[PDB]
């Protein structure tokens, strides 16, 4: 399974079958045949495999990286600190990439699960997607193929100079 | 190899190579200053020994 809060789904509301005609639809018979012929043998095989998993239980872990000093508190041309800052920045870069991927999955799943009323009923996912793409674009865009924490800090300083100049000229 | 092993090995490599790079820049600056000033142990081109000089009383006194 997964976590229902990071991958949200609204509650499924299926309608009850209200057959009007007297003709028996083939789909109920095919659902019964799929449950009797397919779902039960696959379920038995999976329960056997699950018992064989339960006979020897072992674990893997999620690797925790502690927060080393970033590039702003590294001395210039001091490789033993700015190496660690650069590795921290590259890991956070991959994590921010996957956050953008998660929100894209949310947007596409909303569009499919809402179907035809998706333009009204997916305004929240579109707003979250616009926010996270604007943040990712202000954070990591236009750095180049030799991207680094120095390049990203220089882009941030240029953008903050633009923000401070726009604050000064409009006051 | 573990990521710990590669990580700390990379830090050892970066220490050694940054120390070599700073020593190469110091070596270039030391060579420049010693060639310019001539006060170091390098670029000591030979001059005449003063042990070759004879300080005996010569034939004529005005010397």
């Amino acid at each position: 399974s997964w976590d229902k809060d990071v991958y949200p789904e609204p509650p499924r509301r299926t309608p009850a079958p209200s057959p009007q005609t007297s003709l028996p639809n083939p789909i109920t018979y095919l659902t019964k045949a799929f449950d009797l012929l397919v779902d039960r043998p696959v379920t038995l095989v999976r329960e056997f495999i699950e018992r064989q998993h339960a006979k020897n239980k072992y674990y893997y872990y999620h690797r925790e990286f502690r927060r080393v000093p970033d590039i702003t508190e590294c001395h210039e041309k001091d490789v033993l600190c700015m190496f660690e800052a650069e590795m921290q920045w590259k890991r956070d870069y991959k994590v921010d990439q996957e956050i953008v991927n998660i929100i894209q999955e949310r947007l596409k799943a909303c569009q499919q699960r809402e179907g035809e009323s998706h333009r009204q009923n997916c305004a929240k996912e579109l707003q979250q997607f616009t926010q996270v793409v604007k943040a990712y674009q202000d954070r990591y865009h236009d750095l180049g193929a030799h991207y680094s924490a120095r390049k990203c800090l220089a882009k941030q300083k240029q953008r903050m100079l633009a923000e401070r100049k726009a604050t000064k000229e409009a006051a | 190899d573990a990521p710990e092993k590669n990580y700390e090995r990379t830090m050892a490599i970066l220490q050694i190579e940054s120390e070599k790079a700073e020593l190469r820049l110091k070596e270039l600056e030391v060579r420049r200053l010693m060639r310019a000033k001539g006060d170091g142990p390098w670029f000591q081109y030979p001059t005449i020994d003063k042990a070759l000089i004879d300080h005996s009383p010569k034939a004529t006194p005005d010397n």
